[PDB]
């Protein structure tokens, strides 16, 4: 028996993983190009995508890029609530 | 040896601010206690060697435009003396002496010795990384490189190291003139969103403590004050104001001067009297 249940978003950010390598970016260069890989999604390279983040331009060379595949990361929270009679 | 504080803060600040906006995990750290927007924000704009906007430094009134967006602003500001010495006498030297250097060598292959080689002659050593030289060592210093005997010591051909060494140029000895100064430099950031500046000038307080740690602050420039203003707006007939948090920086340093000597006595005579 469910009685409350809340949903609650901690974070939402984007993480590009590379089609062959399979690895995520962590860095790049001047050109926005990869300098660096790393096979971790907590230490992968983030680009902010709460709702005020949106439409962004720091990373539209990354992005056009085919051999990167986007992935869209959101961590959350949900209360569960619960009766268990006497 | 009269030291511009002024131009020590520029030299230290460009290389430095510029490594520190490089890499995002460092601003992280900086930026722990803010809040995730205005922290994203400012490292959505400046952080990361793929920034398209960036930060710049300078002196007050320049005939041109700064970058007013976020920008590091230094004013000399006032100097003061506070301790002096008996005859202003700060030290004795033996050697014409000029800065003191970090350089890193390799250990050459000699006969008898193993010798690191640095560009400029070493004059005075003060010390090799993690090395106690013994007396069966017989370190000894040479030109423009230091020796230390090789028997049981074989492993080392190729040892990898930092030397701390200063810079000679003459054997001419000489006395030290001076006295102490305590002096004071104001530092502010600025922007036209209160945000930026907020973000500015946290990073500006990591990077004085990194000096802490620099060559020149041990030897030249001890006893950090530091002391903020409040967030004001500096222009109010524009657009937009300019607001910025001034800070302000203490220093205690020696105003030296060198005075040579050149009655160096060799001979001595005795002679008794004729009665």
């Amino acid at each position: 028996s469910i009685e409350k249940k809340e949903e609650v978003i901690a974070h939402n950010e984007v993480v590009f993983r590379s089609l062959t390598q399979g690895l995520y970016v962590k860095e790049v260069d001047i050109y926005s190009d990869v300098v660096s890989y790393t096979k971790d999604v907590d230490e992968a390279l983030a680009m902010p995508n709460t709702i005020n983040f949106k439409n962004s331009r720091k990373y539209k060379k990354l992005i056009m890029n085919l051999d990167l595949e986007p992935l869209n990361k959101i961590q959350k929270v949900i209360y569960e609530t619960h009766l268990e009679g006497l | 040896a009269i030291t511009s504080v002024d131009s020590y803060l520029l030299s230290e600040i460009k290389p430095r601010l510029n490594t520190v906006l490089e890499n995002c995990y460092i601003i992280d750290e900086v930026l722990k206690d803010f809040d995730y927007q205005t922290r994203e924000s400012f490292k959505e704009a400046f952080c990361g060697k793929n920034a398209q906007h960036e930060v710049t430094v300078g002196f007050n009134f320049p005939k041109f435009k700064n970058n007013y967006e976020a920008h590091y602003l230094i004013q000399l500001g006032q100097g003061q003396e506070t301790k002096n010495s008996l005859g202003s006498i700060q030290s004795s030297y033996f050697e014409a002496t000029g800065d003191t250097l970090v350089e890193s060598s390799t250990a050459i292959r000699e006969d008898d010795k193993l010798v690191f080689t640095v560009s400029k002659p070493i004059g005075e050593l003060i010390k090799v990384e993690d090395i106690e030289f013994a007396k069966y060592d017989n370190l000894q210093v040479e030109g423009n490189k230091v020796s230390f005997k090789y028997q049981t010591n074989e492993d080392y051909e190729n040892y990898n190291a930092n030397i701390i060494f200063t810079e000679k140029k003459n054997d001419s000895k000489g006395l030290v003139k001076g006295f102490t100064v305590e002096e004071q430099v104001t530092v502010v950031g600025l922007s036209f969103n209160v945000d930026v500046a907020r973000c500015l000038d946290a990073v500006l307080k990591m990077i004085l403590i990194s000096m802490r740690d620099s060559i020149e602050e041990q030897q030249t420039f001890q006893l950090q004050n530091l002391s903020f203003g409040d967030i004001a707006p500096i222009i109010e007939d524009g657009d937009s104001m300019i607001f910025g948090r001034p800070t302000i920086i203490k220093y205690t340093s020696s105003l030296d001067l060198d005075y040579t000597i050149t009655q160096d006595i060799n001979k001595l005579t005795f002679k008794e009297r004729k009665d």
